[PDB]
DNA sequence: CTGGAGAATCCCGGTGCCGAGGCCGCTCAATTGGTCGTAGACAGCTCTAGCACCGCTTAAACGCACGTACGCGCTGTCCCCCGCGTTTTAACCGCCAAGGGGATTACTCCCTAGTCTCCAGGCACGTGTCAGATATATACATCCTGT
DNA sequence: ACAGGATGTATATATCTGACACGTGCCTGGAGACTAGGGAGTAATCCCCTTGGCGGTTAAAACGCGGGGGACAGCGCGTACGTGCGTTTAAGCGGTGCTAGAGCTGTCTACGACCAATTGAGCGGCCTCGGCACCGGGATTCTCCAG
């Protein structure tokens, strides 16, 4: 007979364990791109310091992750254990930023 | 007479002259406009002080300001003022 | 070096931000999310890296260096440990 | 000994607000060392800008409700309409200054 | 009769107190509160009125501001009716808690 | 006649706190509510009067002035405009 | 002057934080036109007693997971389990800190 | 031949001997507590600056560094160090 | 519900490493004695606001009534996101090299504090009248009933 | 859908007040010439990190194959608070008066920058070795599924 998991089962396994572990989750490649890009609208040819790549998907990170726990809030208080659209535009407007 | 305290009171009062001379202000509503200057005023110089110290340079200058600005007022606003304040330096150094 | 990005927004892709979201301790992600935020991220990124070259142009540099990054993040009352 | 005839440095920014009061606060204000000339012209010339563009707002939220005369209220109005402005002062609390006439939707009958 | 339905007067009172701007706590019994709140740090002390009148311009605009973002929450949550939890929720997604 | 006062936090009555609720676009309100928003109202007030007092005791002054609540507001990020400055 | 031999004024408070060090930060500061004596004494015992307060706890934290050398994860948990602590830093992000444990109670299988 | 870039690592390392002498600490964390030193710093420093503007003084002695404190930490940590703060100010007035 | 199963994680134990603790020049920042300007500590005068305090009007507040909309509990439904197999994609990882720029070292000169002085804008001090703050009586919104 | 009617609200008109616009008096902060130090622009260099760029391994993003719980419309019910009536009750308002501490003024002497001379704490750079990072393999728990 087959071996299949309920959903949630590895989801929370997966919550504990990068809970408990602290690497980035973002790949580095891919993200460092995305800088560059964004970066060009503003000035042509930039360089970049390696550590200042990293420092931003370091803050990156760690603010989405803190938007995702009020946006998780939310949810959770809307009797939902799904995240939707307006739960961050509804996060983001009681913290200020919209 | 008593400890003369300073305000911007008659300032806006000529700001608000050359935009509406028909219209006045109430009391509060300089002491609001005071505390606004001293506000903006006070991030303003927060911020080019903040850039003279990261950079170890010991001069506010117009660049100083100009940066300033950018990081502290959002789109437009800070363009024309940019724009308003080159105009003014500008024309400084002929007069 | 003649060279332009463009589509780079999708290497943000879904298994990274269900990781970001995991670590955020989010236990259902509906599909919708991922457009959702791919653009906030990129409304982050956009104040904070047109303040960083904001600094970068300042100080005369063609390099943004961490210290511009730092200050950044500070700027917006979001300061950061472990720089300088 | 009879020098030059005096004239204000606003006046040769073509500014109104004060660029020499502005210096002295500089100077004795802890910012730094010292402080550039065109610092002070470029500053006044920017709060002297904010200062028109929100005084005209204002001026035009007073006239839209018949008064002549500027009160708290339409200065809450002028900077709460205007996005950039309501952001520059997004964390600010304006004393008698109420609030925006702002009824959610679903709120409302029909 | 002419009782009005529930909310209409509701809504009356939104419009006519958003369209004015006087102050809506009694002066006498907040500054009487604010007396006894500061009474446990020192004994005796004197305020100037333009600052009880100033803590209840802040008090007033804070509770506003609480209440339209948790109105925004209750709205969220498909209810009309502003609960405890919403501004529970409100404080902790400001970082006030 | 030194006075010691007590149950002054009844003072921001119930219909006081519904006009609060009013301008702040609230259309229906709890009975549960008014105790509760007595309560955070209070914190508040502790939080802003103790560094009013805070400033003051540096001061060396007895009296409490507008600045000092001035300051404490901006200390916690909630600039008052309309007072001094 | 073939002089006292010298002794950092650490030390003379039986501090482990440079009182020179610090006092030479705030006169080069542009905080104040004067700094008096006692500031950077009470300000580097204040600096010291916070630190030891984290690195305490963090030497807890690190204790109990049987590890010696202190990395980021400690510090995190460290400083987010005080109050206190959790209170003077809401607004600071840790590099390669992570996050505390915490799951809501009503996502736990039933 | 480079730069001195000073820090406060060896600091944080006396004083981590003294609370736990068998416990090390990596290179990144302290980083991190470098970050956080000089953090503080600034805003105990930049509160005082204000106290000392407000009141128009031009020094900052131990009261505004007290009240400072008293400002910006929170219950019994600011206690405490006001405990050790004046203790250490009180022990160094003799030497 | 209650044991049988089967795997994911945890534990236990082993091997080269390079991060971290220590050593060794070695350089400049803390210390330390005077030394001096001047900043805030202290005594004391003035008075205005702060606070204690009386009298009445009335508007704000409290107790109730009732009923109508409000929160919230259950039920049923598509759908849609999660788990896993598979596979292609392409990031990692190492790896080579040319080089641009940045992090410095002379070198200056020019840009901004510093002083004195002159006097004109800026602030108190009144002050008078014109917006203005509320009364009196309009049709119309407007809301509800009832059609 | 569909009028009738009965009441808040904006409209228009009106009367004394005092807030603000303006005059006046007077005062000290802005400016102007001059001086004098030193901060940051300008040139040129080393090297070192930053970036371009090849070759392969393999982790990982991608498609899909179900499928099972999750969001959400809907129904329905019992508190519950809004509206309003009616009644205190106490705040508003004015109205007195005392006085006490703000707030300034005029004394200073104490306390912190200024200077340089000296030198020992801190750093840079460069070592060695020990937790440590990940592999190899059994057990416990953990999750699940059949009796």
């Amino acid at each position: 007979k087959p071996h299949r998991y309920r959903p949630g089962t590895v989801a929370l396994r997966e919550i504990r364990r990068y809970q408990k572990s602290t690497e980035l989750l973002i790949r580095k490649l891919p993200f460092q791109r995305l800088v560059r890009e964004i970066a060009q609208d503003f000035k042509t040819d930039l360089r970049f310091q390696s550590s200042a790549v990293m420092a931003l998907q370091e803050a990156s990170e760690a603010y989405l992750v803190a938007l995702f726990e009020d946006t998780n809030l939310c949810a959770i208080h809307a009797k939902r254990v799904t995240i939707m659209p307006k739960d961050i535009q509804l996060a983001r407007r009681i913290r200020g930023e919209r | 007479r008593k400890t003369r305290k300073e305000s911007y009171a008659i300032y806006v009062y000529k700001v608000l002259k050359q935009v509406h001379p028909d219209t006045g202000i109430s009391s509060k509503a300089m002491s609001i406009m005071n505390s606004f200057v001293n506000d903006v005023f006070e991030r303003i110089a927060g911020e080019a002080s903040r850039l003279a110290h990261y950079n170890k340079r010991s001069t506010i200058t117009s660049r100083e300001i100009q940066t300033a600005v950018r990081l502290l007022l959002p789109g437009e606003l800070a363009k024309h003022a940019v724009s308003e304040g080159t105009k003014a330096v500008t024309k400084y150094t002929s007069a | 070096h003649r060279k332009v990005l463009r589509d780079n927004i999708q290497g943000i892709t879904k298994p990274a931000i269900r990781r970001l979201a995991r670590r955020g301790g989010v236990k259902r992600i509906s599909g919708l999310i991922y457009e959702e935020t791919r653009g906030v991220l990129k409304v982050f990124l956009e104040n904070v890296i047109r303040d960083a070259v904001t600094y970068t142009e300042h100080a005369k540099r063609k390099t943004v260096t961490a210290m511009d990054v730092v200050y950044a993040l500070k700027r917006q009352g979001r300061t950061l440990y472990g720089f300088g | 000994k009879t020098r030059a005839k005096a004239k204000t440095r606003s006046s040769r920014a073509g500014l109104q607000f004060p660029v020499g009061r502005v210096h002295r606060l500089l100077r004795k204000g802890n910012y730094a060392e010292r402080v550039g000339a065109g610092a002070p012209v470029y500053l006044a010339a920017v709060l002297e800008y904010l200062t028109a563009e929100i005084l005209e707002l204002a001026g035009n939220a007073a006239r839209d409700n018949k008064k002549t005369r500027i009160i708290p209220r339409h200065l809450q109005l002028a900077v709460r309409n205007d996005e950039e402005l309501n952001k520059l002062l997004g964390r600010v609390t304006i004393a008698q200054g109420g609030v925006l006439p702002n009824i959610q939707s679903v709120l409302l009958p029909k």
